[PDB]
């Protein structure tokens, strides 16, 4: 059990498999799943929001390397700051409960499968803008959540004014 | 897909193995008038992608723009524009023959024109294309994780190192060159399918199997730009000239 | 959801007309009623009935459409003929 | 003097009337105000 | 420029539509908009008495212009139509069998 | 950072209570001068989108006095002094986000009906899954600030280990430094204009409704967006399109 | 006024570089009784209180000060 | 649908609704009564630090 | 040809139609056309810069005239500038001074060393 | 809204109303293997995680502070301060 890893690890779960499988699973699963493994996210950040009032004593997670050349070394490095934790909750909050919301308010729209899939990537690049601790994880995310909002906004590719 | 692939990085090596090692006294002369010619050659070709009828034209401007990058990198007397420039030529040859297929292979062989005004709501017929457009699209500006970017960024940073003013005024290839890409994307991916285009196939294994290769290989370099680390630490060292 | 019929439209037209009073009376009227001449309309609230009856049904109508629905049984199958209610 | 009298009186009448306009406007303030008073009972 | 005919009749009532309609968007209130739709309804029946072309060209155009100052921003549109927030959201696809390109591929 | 962890919790709120009004009409409009009356038919959408807007004009109690309120204390009680304009300035901007919030709770559910009957007829309240989000953000966004206002402001706190340099730190200053007028005047004053825009738009309603052209002409100003998409897209997005050209 | 807390102990205590002044003494209980709870705004009040009414203190001689500095200023005028 | 332009009828909300608006509005305006109470010399602003 | 931009391009053309320029947005949008998205019959004459005049162009205004906007809008920030850099002159001062603090005002806690006092020091 | 749609079309996101009957079925391998993803990046990522505080002594960055007061030393280096 380790709190910094599935916090990361969750919404990348909840985006990767309603694409690979959702043919293979359909809206009615995917939707239940989708909310559900965001739900166990923003309780793991709760959670992890009250052990960090006990101690001021932040976890970090390290990976392998980005790039190493001469003088510039950049890392996949992940912490929860105070900072941090404070946008994480807020933004975990806010997008469990508009998943559980768009369940209903989506009901009768044929694509939702992709909708819930766009929403949890959304989800995911935040915690990865939000968690990361270089300017480099910082960029990843930031130009991530554009691309989403790209592929959000422009949901009803039907529609003129929304391309 | 050779040229575009291979023939422009084919002249960026001429550029390191042929000019660098015998001409530096000479290099460190010239290159404020190679950032002038390649500055240049950013601004003006990406503007003019703008307003292109044709289909494939346009992702050949891209291919200019994105060479254009690539020249202040290895002109920038920096270990950091050379490795830059090296993995732009490597993910660039792997990320346009994908676009050129997209265009030349997919859409020229089931409607053998390629006007742009035909061409509108792919989506709703050709669910998987579209997909392949809006990633390799994304893949092509500088969207990181890609390799792309990790060529656009080594290089943007080393010429703001050689010159930061012309550094300056280069970053805004980032703009630049994804105007014209969202502005094609959202075309051949929005709207209602087009009245001009009947229904054909959707995309085959074997043109589903290069794509994947090449998507594959591009968010290799994104991940991970150290792989091919261990062939250029000397070549990235070789060629600088700073006494 | 909710669907309408041609009843509805029929009950809900002649519902806004019974409503308004310069019409002659609330008797003569039917499907087949010209509002030109059957119910003593001017040219130009002929006109005041079509900006109410496109608000009734929460639609729109262009200037080359609201000119040509002169009877009732016109204007019913017009407005049946749009998806929108 | 109105043409359209009689259709726009719907809008004025037992729903719309001014005294049912507000009504939910404040729905919980009957129980609060004694809950409040209970409570500034029970602080004593 | 005419008397009593079919284009006229066509230009004016027109017009009686498009300031009914430019009148419904700035007025918030029910029984205002009323009073002002009764007024201009009170503003057209004092003219259609005029049996000039003269003068009636020259109220009919600067009614026009008078039309034209009071335009507004936003138009109230129903969203499934061209104006509206529901138009094209899911237009169904025409069907269509699949066209083929190659003999050996699909 | 505080201010930013409450404003989502409301926003939130308000976004998904117009989206519940606008799915629970049949005619799925999203003019509010098609909305009309809807008190009597919508009381759940009505109390959300009610706490959510009295927390975002910062009416007390609630998250927004705490998270909104303070920041236009901290722009009088600054060291440097024209940061007293820009107290003016956030505090006019104070009293707007009460005004145009009464608007969207009058003429959606106060006003008179604006809608055709058989919206309101067949206007009738939403799942469970869009009603328990909104109950539990609406819990949220009354009591977050009052947990976690501790955390974000206490007057020694060392939980977020950002470093202020030792003179930008004003909040000392800035909590005892404020006259009873000054911090007085942006509660009462942001309760009086939206006490005075609801009782106005019902009882007199040509305050808002004059015809003047030189106010219609500033109204449509105020309506493009202050006209900067006109400025944007004539002047650099089409100019650049037919440079581009050239 | 608490006495002046001495400069490592400041680097004991760890406390924040706005923070120390001779007020900063009744600080450290604060922020330990701050974190025996979780920063609960309904526990940890008395000590609250002690801490900001030395730093109304703190705010007075400021005050104090500044009248001084106004009297000064006009009669050099 | 019965009637058309004429009075409509009282609407028909449930009983669940209806309660739990009652809920949130009476926690409402208690909560906000209740931070009045105890917060209202620092709230309006008395007793200023300034020294006479 | 309304344009001066069409009207640049006038000479180049040989062979080729010379249309009137009109935004394919403010046509009408109940004349039913063959794409009723694009708003276009199916061989219709496609005038030269056609992608500025397509509904893939930009948005195109209709309220005011542009030069009016451009007024308008300089105006608006004009008017927010100016009241906000004459509203400095009649500003209030202090009720405090800033405070001040210990230890020569913290400069070995701001890094420092005594040669480098003034750049790393506060009030004391 | 029901409209009709072409069923020629496969898109791995699943199509127009993608429900398909033995969604149960394959919810259960969905399931076990988020599940065992989550698990498995869980344990694997354990000992690249540290704290922030607490990690190493303060001997060591006394006397690394020390060794560059050595480093400063011998190359003559003044303040930033001092002109
Ligand atoms: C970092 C690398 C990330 C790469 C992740 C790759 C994921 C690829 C899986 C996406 C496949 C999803 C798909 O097939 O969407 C098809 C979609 C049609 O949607 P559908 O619901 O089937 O409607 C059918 C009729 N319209 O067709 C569309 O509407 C187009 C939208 C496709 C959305 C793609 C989502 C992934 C985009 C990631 C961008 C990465 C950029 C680099
Ligand atoms: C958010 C976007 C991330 C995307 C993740 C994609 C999958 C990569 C998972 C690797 C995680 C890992 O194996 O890491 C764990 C290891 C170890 O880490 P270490 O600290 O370097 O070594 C330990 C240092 N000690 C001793 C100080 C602690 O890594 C590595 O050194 C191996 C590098 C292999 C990277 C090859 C990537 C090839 C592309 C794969 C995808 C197509
Ligand atoms: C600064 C004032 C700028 C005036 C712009 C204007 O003209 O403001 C007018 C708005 C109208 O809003 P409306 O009545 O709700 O609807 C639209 C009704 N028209 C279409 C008839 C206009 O009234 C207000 O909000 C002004 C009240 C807030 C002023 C500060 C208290």
């Amino acid at each position: 059990y380790n709190a910094i890893s599935l916090i990361i690890i969750l919404p990348c779960i909840s985006w990767l498999f309603p694409l690979f499988f959702g043919r293979q699973l359909g809206y009615v699963f995917v939707t239940r799943m989708t909310s559900t493994l965001i739900i166990i996210t923003t309780l793991i950040t709760y959670y992890y929001f009250y052990q960090l009032l006990g101690n001021n004593n932040p976890i970090n997670l390290e990976l392998f390397n980005y790039l190493n050349i001469d003088y510039l070394d950049i890392n996949y490095n992940f912490e929860i700051d105070a900072l941090t934790i404070t946008m994480l909750l807020a933004i975990t909050t806010i997008s469990s409960m508009v998943h559980i919301y768009s369940i209903g308010y989506m009901e009768t729209d044929p694509h939702q499968v992709r909708f819930f899939s766009l929403l949890s990537m959304f989800t995911f690049w935040m915690i990865i803008l939000v968690t990361g601790s270089n300017y480099f994880v910082l960029f990843v995310g930031w130009e991530f959540i554009g691309v989403t909002s790209y592929l959000l906004i422009s949901f009803w590719v039907t529609r003129l004014q929304a391309m | 897909m050779i040229l575009a692939g291979l023939i422009l990085k084919l002249a960026l090596y001429a550029i390191l193995r042929l000019l660098l090692p015998l001409l530096c006294e000479a290099q460190i002369l010239y290159t404020p008038m190679i950032y002038i010619i390649s500055l240049l050659t950013i601004i003006l070709t990406s503007l003019a992608t703008l307003r292109q009828i044709d289909l494939k034209v346009i992702i050949a401007y891209s291919s200019i723009s994105h060479m254009g990058i690539a020249i202040l990198g290895v002109c920038s007397n920096t270990s950091l524009g050379i490795y830059g420039s090296i993995v732009l030529g490597v993910a660039h040859g792997f990320v346009s023959p994908a676009l050129f297929l997209i265009v030349g292979g997919i859409l020229y062989d089931r409607y053998h024109i390629r006007i742009v005004n035909y061409y509108k709501g792919l989506t709703t017929y050709m669910p998987q294309l579209a997909t392949y457009i809006i990633i390799l699209s994304f893949a092509n500006i500088g969207t990181p994780l890609t390799g792309n970017f990790t060529g656009e960024f080594l290089s943007l940073q080393g010429g703001f190192i050689r010159n930061p003013i012309i550094g300056g005024i280069s970053c805004i290839s980032v703009l630049l060159a994804a105007i014209y890409q969202l502005k094609l994307t959202n075309k051949l991916t929005g709207g209602i399918s087009s009245i001009y285009m009947h229904r054909t196939n959707d995309v085959t294994i074997r043109e589903k199997f290069i794509m994947n290769i090449l998507i594959i290989s591009t968010l290799i370099i994104g991940i991970c730009p150290q792989i091919m680390y261990n062939l250029l630490y000397w070549t990235v060292n070789n060629y600088i000239y700073i006494i | 959801a909710h669907v309408l019929t041609k009843d509805m439209i029929q009950e809900r037209i002649v519902a806004l007309l019974e409503s308004f009073d310069k019409v002659n009376d609330a008797k003569n009227i039917t499907a087949t009623a010209n509002l030109t001449s059957d119910l003593g309309l001017d040219s130009l609230d002929v006109v005041e009935v079509v900006m109410a009856i496109e608000e009734e049904f929460g639609l729109e109508i262009p200037d080359h459409d609201a000119d040509e629905i002169k009877t009732v049984q016109q204007a019913i199958d017009y407005v049946s003929a749009q998806p929108a209610a | 003097k109105d043409p359209w009298a009689r259709r726009e009186a719907w809008r004025y009448q037992t729903n719309f009337t001014r005294a049912n306009r507000f009504k939910g406007a404040a729905p919980g303030f009957g129980i609060a105000v004694v809950a409040f008073g209970a409570y500034l009972a029970a602080e004593k | 420029p005419v008397p009593f005919s079919a284009a006229n009749k066509k230009l004016v009532t027109s017009m009686y539509r498009q300031s009914l309609k430019l009148a419904r968007n700035w007025i918030s209130n029910r029984q205002l908009f009323r009073q002002k739709a009764v007024e201009i309804r009170h503003k057209f029946d004092q003219n259609a008495q005029i049996s000039n072309p003269r003068l009636l060209a020259r109220t009919l155009d600067e009614t026009r212009a008078h039309l034209y100052e009071f335009r507004h921003p936003d138009p109230i549109v129903p969203p499934s139509f061209p104006g509206g927030t529901k138009y094209e959201r899911n237009v169904p696809p025409r069907m269509e069998k699949i066209m083929q390109h190659n003999l050996y591929e699909p | 950072l505080f201010h930013l962890l409450g404003h989502a919790f409301f926003k939130a709120l308000l976004f998904m209570s117009a989206g519940s009004i606008i799915h629970s009409i049949l005619n799925e409009s999203q003019d509010i001068r098609t909305y009309g009356g809807l008190l009597s038919y919508l009381p759940y959408t009505y109390i959300c989108i009610t706490i959510a807007s009295l927390s975002l004009m910062a009416m007390p109690g609630l998250t927004g006095y705490y998270t909104k309120d303070i920041i236009i204390e901290s722009t009088y009680g600054s060291y440097s002094i024209s940061n007293y304009v820009v107290y003016w300035i956030a505090y006019l901007s104070a009293v707007l986000t009460c005004v145009y919030s009464m608007k969207i709770l009058y003429l959606t559910f106060y006003s008179n009906p604006n809608n055709n009957t058989i919206t309101y007829y067949n206007a009738h309240e939403s799942n469970i899954y869009i009603t328990l989000p909104m109950f539990i953000l609406a819990i949220f966004a009354m009591f977050a600030g009052w947990i976690l206002k501790d955390i974000y402001l206490g007057v020694g706190t060392d939980f977020v280990g950002t470093h202020i340099l030792p003179n930008n730190f004003s909040y000392f200053d800035t909590e005892f430094s404020i006259t009873q007028f000054y911090k007085l005047l942006p509660l009462i004053s942001a309760i009086l204009v939206s006490i005075l825009i609801v009782v106005l738009n019902e009882f007199f309603a040509i305050v808002f409704n004059l015809n003047n052209k030189y106010i219609n002409t500033v109204y449509s100003i105020f309506n493009q967006k202050l006209v900067s998409d006109q400025i944007l897209n004539h002047f650099i997005i089409f100019k650049g399109l037919v440079t581009s050209g050239n | 006024f608490p006495p002046l807390l001495s400069q490592e102990d400041m680097k004991k205590h760890k406390i924040l570089l706005a923070y120390r002044d001779r007020c900063a003494a009744l600080l450290v209980p604060l922020n330990e009784c701050r974190k025996k709870n979780y920063y609960m705004p309904w526990a940890c009040g008395h000590e609250r209180h002690e801490y900001e009414m030395c730093e109304v203190a703190d705010f007075q001689r400021r005050v104090k000060a500044m009248d001084k500095l106004k009297a000064e200023k006009i009669e050099q005028a | 649908n019965y009637k058309w332009n004429g009075p409509l009828p009282r609407p028909h909300v449930s009983a669940g609704h209806r309660i739990a608006t009652k809920f949130l509005g009476a926690t409402m305006f208690f909560w906000m009564f209740l931070r009045i109470k105890e917060e209202y010399p620092a709230m309006l602003g008395l007793h200023n630090f300034y020294p006479p | 040809i309304r344009a001066s931009f069409d009207k640049a391009e006038e000479p180049m053309l040989g062979d080729y139609p010379d249309i009137d320029p009109f935004p394919a947005q403010l046509k009408n949008p109940y004349k039913k056309y063959d794409d009723q998205q694009d708003r276009r019959n199916l061989e219709e004459p496609l005038s030269v810069n056609d992608d500025l005049y397509d509904m893939w162009s930009p948005d195109r205004f209709t309220h005011f005239k542009n030069q009016d906007a451009l007024k308008y809008f300089i105006g608006f920030l004009t008017i927010f500038f100016g009241a906000s850099y004459v509203a400095t002159y009649f500003v209030p001062e202090k009720a405090a001074i800033p405070r001040e603090f210990p230890y020569e005002g913290l400069w070995k806690e701001s890094g420092g060393t005594e040669k480098s006092k003034a750049f790393f020091g506060q009030r004391s | 809204g029901r409209y009709p749609f072409p069923k020629d079309v496969i898109s791995m996101t699943g199509g127009w109303w993608a429900n398909p009957s033995n969604w149960k079925l394959n919810g259960l391998f969905a399931t076990g293997i988020a599940v065992g993803l989550a698990l498995w990046v869980s344990t694997a990522t354990l000992p690249y995680t540290r704290r922030r505080e607490g990690i190493t002594s303060e001997s060591d960055i006394s006397k690394w502070n020390a060794a560059a007061g050595v480093w400063r030393e011998r190359h003559g280096k003044i303040s930033t301060g001092e002109a």
